[PDB]
C-alpha cells in the first residue's frame, strides 16, 4: 500500500493563526491526493481534491498544495468551528489510504470551570448502588483535578471521568466525575465534597452537600 | 442530497450483518460508492468500493472473500454483507459517495455512520435516574441539571431534552466503560434558577439495541 504520514500529530492553536498541516506518501501520488475534515461525531467532509482544488462550498480560508510525496493543507486563519481531525487520502493506488490525522485544537483564553455536585437520586438507592456526580462546566484549558473527599477521607479507585468534545463556538470543555459506592457505604457517611484545581482559579473550589 | 445508513447493531463474533446506504437526491447509478470505517480511537480505513455495475468491485485484503459489495439502482441503495465478523470489525461504517462513476473518490458526501458492535456480550438496556437541581434560598442564579444513564449495552445511546425544544447548553458526556463491561453516561443543562418553578425539564432517552425509549422528569428536591 501507499502509506500516508501526517504531522504534526496533534496542533493546538488560538483563533485567528494560521495552521500548516503536512501530509507525506511513501511513494508518488501524483496529485491523486484529497483531505477532510471530521468534527466530533459529524459526518466527514471534503475540503480539497486534486491536492489543490477547494471543494465547492468550502471556505476560502482552507487551501491546499503540494504533489509526488509531500502535501500541505493550510488554515490561513482559524476560526473555532475549525476544531476537528484533518485526514489526507490517496486515489493514485489501490488499496485506498488515508493518513491518521492531524487533531487540531482550538486555544482560546483561560475560562475558569463552574462547579456543581449532585447526590444520589432516591430512586437509584433501591438498587444497592450509588453513584454521586461532579460537574466542571465550560473551561479551558482541558487539564482539571477533581478530587473526592467523603467525611474528608480522600478517596482512590472508586471514580471515572468523562471529557466532552472542545465546542465549535465557544472551544470550552466540560467534564464530568462519577463516584461509585454501594447504597450501605453511601449511608455510613456524611459529608460528601468534590474539590477542583485548575489554571482559572485562583485557589481550588470545592461543592460539597451533607447526605440528608 | 443525503446518504441514509441503516443495519447497525450488535452481532456476535463468526456472525454476519449486512449494512445498507440509500441515497436521496441525486441519481446513485451515476456515481461510484464505497465503505469507509473508524475502529474505536482509531483513524479512517477504506473498506471496499462498488462501480457503476454489481461486478465492478473492489475490497481491503482483510475483508476479501467475507465482505461483499454490492447496489440496487432501481432502490437507490447499496449493501455491504459482512460475513465471519471478528472484534477487528467493530467499528463506525460509512457509506461514501464519489465525485464520478469511473474513480472511487474524492468522496463529496458520507453518510451519517451505523455502528457495528462485535461481541457476545448480551444487550442491556439502560436505568436513568436524575441529577437533580438545587433548588434553595442559598444556591446561584444558573442552574444545572441531568439525567444519569447507567448500565447499558452496546453503544450507542442518543439523548434530548425537552423533545428537542431544548439544545442551548446541552452537554452529553460520552459514555464510559465500567469494571462490569456495562457503559454508563450522564447528560446535563443550565439553565435559569428562575425557571426551575416554571419550566418543565424532560430528559428523552433511547437505546435502540434494546427498544429503550424512555422520558425523565428532572425536578428540584
Amino acid at each position: 500500500e501507499i502509506v500516508l504520514t501526517q504531522s504534526p500529530a496533534t496542533l493546538s492553536l488560538s483563533p485567528g493563526e494560521r495552521a500548516t498541516l503536512s501530509c507525506r506518501a511513501s511513494q508518488s501520488v501524483s496529485t491523486y491526493l484529497a483531505w477532510y475534515q471530521h468534527q466530533p461525531g459529524q459526518a466527514p467532509r471534503l475540503l480539497i481534491y486534486e491536492a489543490s482544488n477547494r471543494a465547492t462550498g468550502i471556505p476560502a480560508r482552507f487551501s491546499g498544495s503540494g504533489s509526488g510525496t509531500e502535501f500541505t493543507l493550510t488554515i490561513s486563519s482559524l476560526e473555532p468551528e475549525d476544531v476537528a481531525v484533518y485526514y489526507c487520502q490517496q486515489r493514485a493506488s489501490w488499496p485506498l489510504t488515508f493518513g491518521g490525522g492531524t487533531k487540531v485544537e482550538i486555544k482560546r483564553t483561560v475560562a475558569a470551570p463552574s462547579v456543581f455536585i449532585f447526590p444520589p437520586s432516591d430512586e437509584q438507592l433501591k438498587s444497592g448502588t450509588a453513584s454521586v456526580v461532579c460537574l466542571l462546566n465550560n473551561f479551558y484549558p482541558r487539564e482539571a483535578k477533581v478530587q473526592w473527599k467523603v467525611d474528608n477521607a480522600l478517596q482512590s479507585g472508586n471514580s471515572q471521568e468523562s471529557v466532552t468534545e472542545q465546542d465549535s463556538k465557544d472551544s470550552t470543555y466540560s467534564l464530568s466525575s462519577t463516584l461509585t459506592l454501594s447504597k450501605a457505604d453511601y449511608e455510613k457517611h456524611k459529608v460528601y465534597a468534590c474539590e477542583v484545581t485548575h489554571q482559572g482559579l485562583s485557589s481550588p473550589v470545592t461543592k460539597s452537600f451533607n447526605r440528608g | 442530497v443525503q446518504l441514509l445508513e441503516s443495519g447497525g447493531g450488535l452481532v456476535q463474533p463468526g456472525g454476519s450483518l449486512r449494512l445498507s446506504c440509500e441515497a436521496s437526491g441525486f441519481p446513485l447509478r451515476d456515481y461510484a460508492m464505497s465503505w469507509v470505517r473508524q475502529a474505536p480511537g482509531r483513524g479512517l480505513q477504506w473498506v471496499s468500493t462498488i462501480g457503476g455495475n454489481d461486478n465492478a468491485a473492489n475490497y481491503a485484503d482483510s475483508v476479501k472473500g467475507r465482505f461483499t459489495v454490492s447496489r440496487d439502482n432501481s432502490k437507490s441503495t447499496i449493501y455491504l454483507q459482512m460475513n465471519s465478523l471478528r472484534a477487528e470489525d467493530t467499528a463506525l461504517y460509512f457509506c461514501a459517495k464519489s465525485v464520478r462513476l469511473s474513480r472511487p473518490s474524492p468522496f463529496d458526501l458520507w453518510g451519517q455512520g451505523s455502528l457495528v458492535t462485535v461481541s457476545s456480550a448480551s444487550t442491556k438496556g439502560p436505568s436513568v435516574f436524575p441529577l437533580a437541581p438545587s433548588s434553595k434560598s442559598t444556591s446561584g442564579g444558573t442552574a444545572a441539571l441531568g439525567c444519569l444513564v447507567k448500565d447499558y449495552f452496546p453503544e450507542p445511546v442518543t439523548v434530548s431534552w425537552n423533545s428537542g425544544a431544548l439544545t442551548s447548553g446541552v452537554h452529553t458526556f460520552p459514555a464510559v466503560l465500567q469494571s462490569s463491561g456495562l457503559y454508563s453516561l450522564s447528560s446535563v443543562v443550565t439553565v435559569p434558577s428562575s425557571s426551575l418553578g416554571t419550566q418543565t425539564y424532560i430528559c428523552n432517552v433511547n437505546h435502540k439495541p434494546s427498544n429503550t425509549k424512555v422520558d425523565k422528569r428532572v425536578e428540584p428536591k
